[PDB]
C-alpha cells in the first residue's frame, strides 16, 4: 500500500559499473534528452490558429452575463432580487417598482462585471431564467466603466445572444 | 595592410552602430523621469574564491604558454627530448590540477 | 574591391544574426510542442524586422554610469571582436589568410571578457557587477580547454593555420581521431558564449542598457554562436574542397555549421541550468584533467605512429 | 500633403513594429497567472504572435496585471512600472485587478489596479480565459494600430 | 434513465508505470565502438 522511490541499491559487478561509466563519460541520458525534444521537433504542435480557430467549450460555459426574455418580447426578470441575494461578490444592484401595467419588474438592474466572480449562482438561483451568464468571453473594454452593466446593456446580451443562449439552455437544462 | 583596413572597418561599423543606439532614441521627448537591487546600499563584500579563480587562470594559462609552441616543436629532430620535455610539461600542468586539488583550493567553484 | 569584400563578409554576419534569432524561436517553439513566430511575417520572416525597429525606438533606459567611457566601450569592443573573429576563418579561402589563424581566434576570444568586465562594472548595480565576475570567471575558465583542446588537436594539423586544417581532413573528418577532443570543445564553446545549460546571466551584467546597446551585446553573442560553430565545423568537421568550384566547400560547411548551431538551440531546450560550482566542478575536476591526459596522448601519438604532419 | 502622407507611412511602420513585437512583462499575482502560463501554453502561444514569454521588467512593452493587487504590493507595482521604457502599457486581467473582484470590500485590497497605474485593456473574468486574454492582447494591438504619434506631432 | 456511464464491460486497461525502455548498448559495447572510431581514425 505503498513503494519505496529510489531505494535500488545499484550493482557492482564490471558489467553494471562499466556501463555507468560509460554512462557518464558518452552522456548516455543526456543523448536520451536530445532524442525526446527531437521527437517533439517533428511532431504537429498543438497550436490553434486564434482568432481563426477558436478553443472548444461546452454548454455550460459561464461569460457574459444576459437579462433573457419570454418568446414574446417580455423580460423574464419578475425582480425578485434573488441573484442579489446568492451573489458571491455583492456585484448585482436591483431597484424595482410596479410598472405602467401593474407587473413586478426592474428598473434598476446592474451587474459589476469587474465585481463577479462568473460562478454563475445568479444563473441557477434564478426561478424563471432571466439572468443567465452566457458564451461570450471576449468582451475587453478599453475602460473600468465600460464594465459596468446597466439593465440595458444586459438586455441587449440578451437579445444580441439569445439565438445562443437558448440553444446552450436547451443543451443543458436537463442537467440543471 | 589588409588587416588593418579590416580592423578599422569592424571597428568603425561597431562605433556607428554603438552611435545610432546611443542616440537615435535619444530624438524621442518622452518624459522627464522623476526618480530614475538586491542590496541596498552595501560595499561589495570581497569574494576570496573569485580571487582564487582568477590566479588559478593565470597560472594555468602561463603552463598553456608554455605548451603553445608544440605543433611546431614535433618538426624537431631531437624528439626524445622534446617528447620527455613536453610530457614533462603537461605533467607539471597536472601536478598543479592536483595541488590545486588536495589542498582544497577547488572548493565552492570545484 | 577588397572592401566590398570586408563589406560581404560583415553585413552577411549581421543578416545571418538577424535571422538566427527567428530560427531560435522557431525551433525552440516546435521543440516545445508550439509554434515560433508565424504572424508578423510570412512564416515569421518579419519578425527580426520588427523587433529591430521596436528596441530601436524604445526609450533609452538611461542609466547612472559609474565611467561613461566603458559604459560605451563596452558594446563597441563587443561588436568588434564579433567581427573581427571571421576574417580567418576559411571557407574555403580566408578574408584574411594568415599564418597563425587558430592563435588570432583564441586571442581575440580571450579578449572578449573585457566587455562583460567593463558593462559590468559601468553600471551601479554591485549586483550587476557580481554577475559579471561570475560570468568572467566562467568564460575565462573554459577558455582553458579551448586552448589546450585546441592545441592537442593542431598537433595533428601542424601549424595554427585554419586553411591546413582543411587539407588535414581530406582522408577523414578529424572528429574521428579527436572525438573525445571534440565533445569536450563542444561543450566548452557552449560554456563560452553564456549559452544554456551555462547561462546563469538568465538564471537566479548588462540589465543597465538600453535597448540599442542590450541589442548590440545580443547580436554580438550571436555572432560569436554562429562564428564558434562555423570554427568547430572547419575544425572537427572539415568538408571536401575541389580548388576549381569553391562553393562546394562553401555549400558544405554551410550546412554542418546550420546544423551545429541548431544543435545549441537543440541543446539549451532539454536541460536545466547548472548551478555556478557544477560548472565550475565540471571544468576544473571533469574536461581539464581528461583534457591534459589526452593533450599527452596527441602529444605522443604522432611520434609513436610515425604520423608528424607537415610544418608547411 | 507630403509630409504628412510620410507620417502617416511612418506612424504605420513604428505602430507595426510596435504592436508586433510586444513584449511582457506579467505580474504573477493570483490565480490569473496560471491562465496566463496557458496563454503561453502551447495551445494559444502568445509567442506566435510576438508576444515573448517573461521579459525582464526594464526592457518589457506591456505590464499585465494578472491577479489580486494588495496593499502590500501596490507600492512595489507602481515602481515597477516607473521602471518601465515608455512606450509603456498596462493590461488588466481578471476581477481583482479590474474593480477589487472578490476581495472588493475587503480591507487589504486595492480596489482596481487602475488606482495605481494607467490601464489601457481591462480583460474580464474570474479568471479571464487563455483565449479572452489572449483577446485582450489582441485588442491591444488594435490600440496601437491606431496610434498618431506622428501625425500629432506633425501637427502640433 | 439515462446517464453518464462507465460501458457494459467497463474500460480498458490504463497504463500507470513507469515505462522507461532501455535502449543503448552496454557499456562495453560503448566503449568497443568509440575505440574503434579512435583508431580508424588513427589510421
Ligand atoms: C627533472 C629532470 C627531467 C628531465 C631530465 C633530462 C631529460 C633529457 O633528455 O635531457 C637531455 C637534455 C638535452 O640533451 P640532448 O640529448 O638533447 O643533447 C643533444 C644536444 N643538443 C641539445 C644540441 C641537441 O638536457 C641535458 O642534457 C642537460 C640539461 C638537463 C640535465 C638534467 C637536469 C636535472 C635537474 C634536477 C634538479
Ligand atoms: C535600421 C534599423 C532600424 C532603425 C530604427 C527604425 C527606422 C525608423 C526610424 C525613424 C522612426 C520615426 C522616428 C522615431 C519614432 C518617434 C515616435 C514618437 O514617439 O513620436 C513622437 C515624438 C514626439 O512627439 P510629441 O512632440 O507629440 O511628444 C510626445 C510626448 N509628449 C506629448 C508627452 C511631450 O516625435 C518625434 O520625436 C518626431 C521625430 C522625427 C520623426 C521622423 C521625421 C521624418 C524622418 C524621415
Ligand atoms: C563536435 C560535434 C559534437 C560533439 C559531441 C557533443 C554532442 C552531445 C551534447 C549533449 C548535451 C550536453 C549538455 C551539457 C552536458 C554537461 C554535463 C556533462 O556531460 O558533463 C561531463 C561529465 C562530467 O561527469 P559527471 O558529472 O557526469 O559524473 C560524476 C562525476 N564526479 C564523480 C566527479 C562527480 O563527464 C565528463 O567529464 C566526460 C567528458 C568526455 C569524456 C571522453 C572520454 C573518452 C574515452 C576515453 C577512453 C576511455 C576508456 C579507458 C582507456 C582505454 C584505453 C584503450
Ligand atoms: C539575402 C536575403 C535576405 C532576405 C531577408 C528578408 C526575408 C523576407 C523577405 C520578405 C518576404 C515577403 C514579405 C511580405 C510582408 C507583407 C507585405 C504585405 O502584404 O503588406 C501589406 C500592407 C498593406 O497593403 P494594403 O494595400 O493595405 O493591402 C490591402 C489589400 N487590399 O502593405 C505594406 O505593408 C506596404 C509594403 C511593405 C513591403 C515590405 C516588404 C518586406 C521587406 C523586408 C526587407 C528585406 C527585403 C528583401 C531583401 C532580399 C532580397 C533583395
Ligand atoms: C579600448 C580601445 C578600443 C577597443 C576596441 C578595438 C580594439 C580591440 C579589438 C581589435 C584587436 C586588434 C588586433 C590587432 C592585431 C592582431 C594580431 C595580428 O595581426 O595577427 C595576424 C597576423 C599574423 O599572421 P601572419 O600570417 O604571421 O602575418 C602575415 C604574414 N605571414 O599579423 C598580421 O597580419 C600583421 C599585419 C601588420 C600589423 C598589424 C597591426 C595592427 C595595428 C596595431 C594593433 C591594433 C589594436 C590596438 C588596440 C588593441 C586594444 C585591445
Ligand atoms: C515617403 C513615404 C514613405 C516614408 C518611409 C517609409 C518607407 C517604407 C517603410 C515600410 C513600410 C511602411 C508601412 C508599414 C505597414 C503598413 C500597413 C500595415 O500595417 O499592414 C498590416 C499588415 C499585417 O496586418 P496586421 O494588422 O498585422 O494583421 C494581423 C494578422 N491578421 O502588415 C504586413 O503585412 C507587414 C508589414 C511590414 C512592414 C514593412 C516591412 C518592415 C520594414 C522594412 C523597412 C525598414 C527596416 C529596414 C531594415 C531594418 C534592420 C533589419
Ligand atoms: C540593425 C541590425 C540589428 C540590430 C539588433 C536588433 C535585432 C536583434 C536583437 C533583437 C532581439 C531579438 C530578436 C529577440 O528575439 C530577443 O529575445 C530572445 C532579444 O532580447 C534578448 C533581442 O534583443
Ligand atoms: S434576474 Fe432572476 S433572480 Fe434576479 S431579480 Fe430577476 S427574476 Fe429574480
Ligand atoms: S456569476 Fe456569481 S459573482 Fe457574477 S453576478 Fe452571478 S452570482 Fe454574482
Ligand atoms: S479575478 Fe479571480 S480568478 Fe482572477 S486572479 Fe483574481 S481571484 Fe483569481
Amino acid at each position: 500500500t505503498y513503494k519505496y522511490v529510489n531505494l535500488r541499491e545499484p550493482s557492482m559487478d564490471m558489467k553494471s559499473v562499466t556501463d555507468r561509466a560509460a554512462q557518464t563519460l558518452l552522456w548516455t541520458e543526456l543523448i536520451r534528452g536530445l532524442g525526446m525534444t527531437l521527437s517533439y521537433l517533428f511532431r504537429e504542435p498543438a497550436t490553434i490558429n486564434y482568432p481563426f480557430e477558436k478553443g472548444p467549450l461546452s454548454p455550460r460555459f459561464r461569460g457574459e452575463h444576459a437579462l433573457r426574455r419570454y418568446p414574446s418580447g417580455e423580460e423574464r426578470c419578475i425582480a425578485c432580487k434573488l441573484c442579489e441575494a446568492v451573489c458571491p461578490a455583492q456585484a448585482i444592484t436591483i431597484e424595482a417598482e410596479p410598472r405602467a401595467d401593474g407587473s413586478r419588474r426592474t428598473t434598476r438592474y446592474d451587474i459589476d462585471m469587474t465585481k463577479c466572480i462568473y460562478c454563475g449562482f445568479c444563473q441557477e438561483a434564478c426561478p424563471v431564467d432571466a439572468i443567465v451568464e452566457g458564451p461570450n468571453f471576449e468582451f475587453s473594454t478599453e475602460t473600468h466603466e465600460e464594465l459596468l452593466y446597466n439593465k440595458e446593456k444586459l438586455l441587449n446580451n440578451g437579445d444580441k445572444w439569445e439565438a445562443e443562449i437558448a440553444a446552450n439552455i436547451q443543451a443543458d437544462y436537463l442537467y440543471r | 595592410m589588409n588587416l588593418m583596413i579590416t580592423l578599422l572597418t569592424n571597428f568603425t561599423l561597431a562605433t556607428l552602430l554603438v552611435t545610432i543606439a546611443f542616440w537615435l532614441p535619444q530624438l524621442n521627448v518622452y518624459s522627464e523621469k522623476t526618480s530614475p537591487d538586491p542590496m541596498g546600499s552595501a560595499r561589495l563584500p570581497f569574494s576570496m574564491k573569485f580571487f582564487l579563480v582568477a590566479i588559478t587562470f593565470l597560472l594555468f594559462d602561463l603552463e598553456i604558454a608554455l605548451l603553445l609552441p608544440l605543433p611546431w616543436a614535433s618538426q624537431t629532430t631531437n624528439l626524445n627530448t622534446m617528447l620527455t620535455m613536453a610530457l614533462l610539461l603537461i605533467f607539471l600542468l597536472a601536478v598543479s590540477l592536483a595541488y590545486e586539488w588536495t589542498q582544497k583550493g577547488l572548493e565552492w567553484t570545484e | 574591391m577588397f572592401m566590398i569584400n570586408v563589406l560581404t563578409l560583415i553585413i552577411p554576419i549581421l543578416l545571418a544574426v538577424a535571422f538566427l534569432t527567428l530560427v531560435e524561436r522557431k525551433v525552440l517553439g516546435y521543440m516545445q510542442f508550439r509554434k515560433g513566430p508565424n504572424v508578423v511575417g510570412p512564416y515569421g520572416l518579419l519578425q527580426p524586422i520588427a523587433d529591430a525597429i521596436k528596441l530601436f525606438i524604445k526609450e533609452p533606459l538611461r542609466p547612472a554610469t559609474s565611467s561613461i567611457s566603458m559604459f560605451i566601450l563596452a558594446p563597441i569592443l563587443a561588436l568588434t571582436l564579433a567581427l573581427t573573429m571571421w576574417i580567418p576563418l576559411p571557407m574555403p579561402y580566408p578574408l584574411i589568410n594568415m599564418n597563425l589563424g587558430v592563435l588570432f581566434m583564441l586571442a581575440m576570444s580571450s579578449l572578449a571578457v573585457y566587455s562583460i568586465l567593463w558593462s559590468g562594472w559601468a553600471s551601479n548595480s554591485k549586483y550587476a557587477l557580481i554577475g559579471a565576475l561570475r560570468a568572467v570567471a566562467q568564460t575565462i575558465s573554459y577558455e582553458v580547454t579551448l586552448a589546450i583542446i585546441l592545441l592537442s588537436v593542431l598537433l595533428m594539423n601542424g601549424s595554427f593555420t585554419l586553411s591546413t586544417l582543411i587539407i588535414t581532413q581530406e582522408q577523414v573528418w578529424l572528429i574521428f581521431p579527436a572525438w573525445p577532443l571534440a565533445m569536450m570543445w563542444f561543450i566548452s564553446t557552449l560554456a563560452e558564449t553564456n549559452r544554456a545549460p551555462f547561462d546563469l546571466t538568465e538564471g537566479e551584467f548588462n540589465v543597465e542598457y538600453a535597448a540599442g546597446p542590450f541589442a548590440l551585446f545580443f547580436m554580438a553573442e550571436y555572432a560569436n554562436i554562429i562564428m564558434m560553430n562555423i570554427f568547430t565545423t572547419t575544425l572537427f568537421l572539415g568538408a571536401f574542397h575541389n580548388p576549381y568550384m569553391p562553393e562546394l566547400y562553401t555549400i558544405n560547411f554551410t550546412i554542418k555549421s546550420l546544423l551545429l548551431s541548431i544543435t545549441f538551440l537543440w541543446i539549451r531546450a532539454s536541460y536545466p541550468r547548472f548551478r555556478y560550482d557544477q560548472l565550475m566542478h565540471l571544468l576544473w575536476k571533469n574536461f581539464l584533467p581528461l583534457t591534459l591526459a589526452l593533450c599527452m596522448w596527441h602529444v605522443s601519438l604522432p611520434i609513436l605512429l610515425s604520423s608528424i604532419p607537415p610544418q608547411t | 500633403s507630403r509630409g504628412e502622407y510620410v507620417v502617416a507611412k511612418l506612424d504605420d511602420l513604428i505602430n507595426w513594429a510596435r504592436r508586433s513585437s510586444l513584449w511582457p512583462m506579467t505580474f504573477g499575482l493570483a490565480c490569473c497567472a496560471v491562465e496566463m502560463m496557458h496563454m503561453a501554453a502551447p495551445r494559444y502561444d502568445m509567442d506566435r504572435f510576438g508576444v515573448v514569454f517573461r521579459a525582464s521588467p526594464r526592457q518589457s512593452d506591456v505590464m499585465i496585471v494578472a491577479g489580486t493587487l494588495t496593499n502590500k504590493m501596490a507600492p512595489a507595482l507602481r515602481k515597477v512600472y516607473d521602471q518601465m521604457p515608455e512606450p509603456r502599457y498596462v493590461v488588466s486581467m481578471g476581477s481583482c485587478a479590474n474593480g477589487g473582484g472578490y476581495y472588493h470590500y475587503s480591507y487589504s485590497v486595492v480596489r482596481g489596479c487602475d488606482r495605481i497605474v494607467p490601464v489601457d485593456i481591462y480583460v474580464p473574468g474570474c479568471p479571464p480565459t487563455a483565449e479572452a486574454l489572449l483577446y485582450g492582447i489582441l485588442q491591444l494591438q488594435k490600440k496601437i494600430k491606431r496610434e498618431k504619434r506622428l501625425r500629432i506631432w506633425y501637427r502640433r | 434513465v439515462k446517464q453518464d456511464m462507465p460501458p457494459v464491460g467497463g474500460y480498458g486497461p490504463i497504463d500507470y508505470k513507469r515505462n522507461l525502455p532501455r535502449r543503448g548498448l552496454s557499456g562495453y559495447s560503448m566503449f568497443a565502438v568509440g575505440i574503434g572510431a579512435l583508431l580508424f581514425g588513427y589510421w
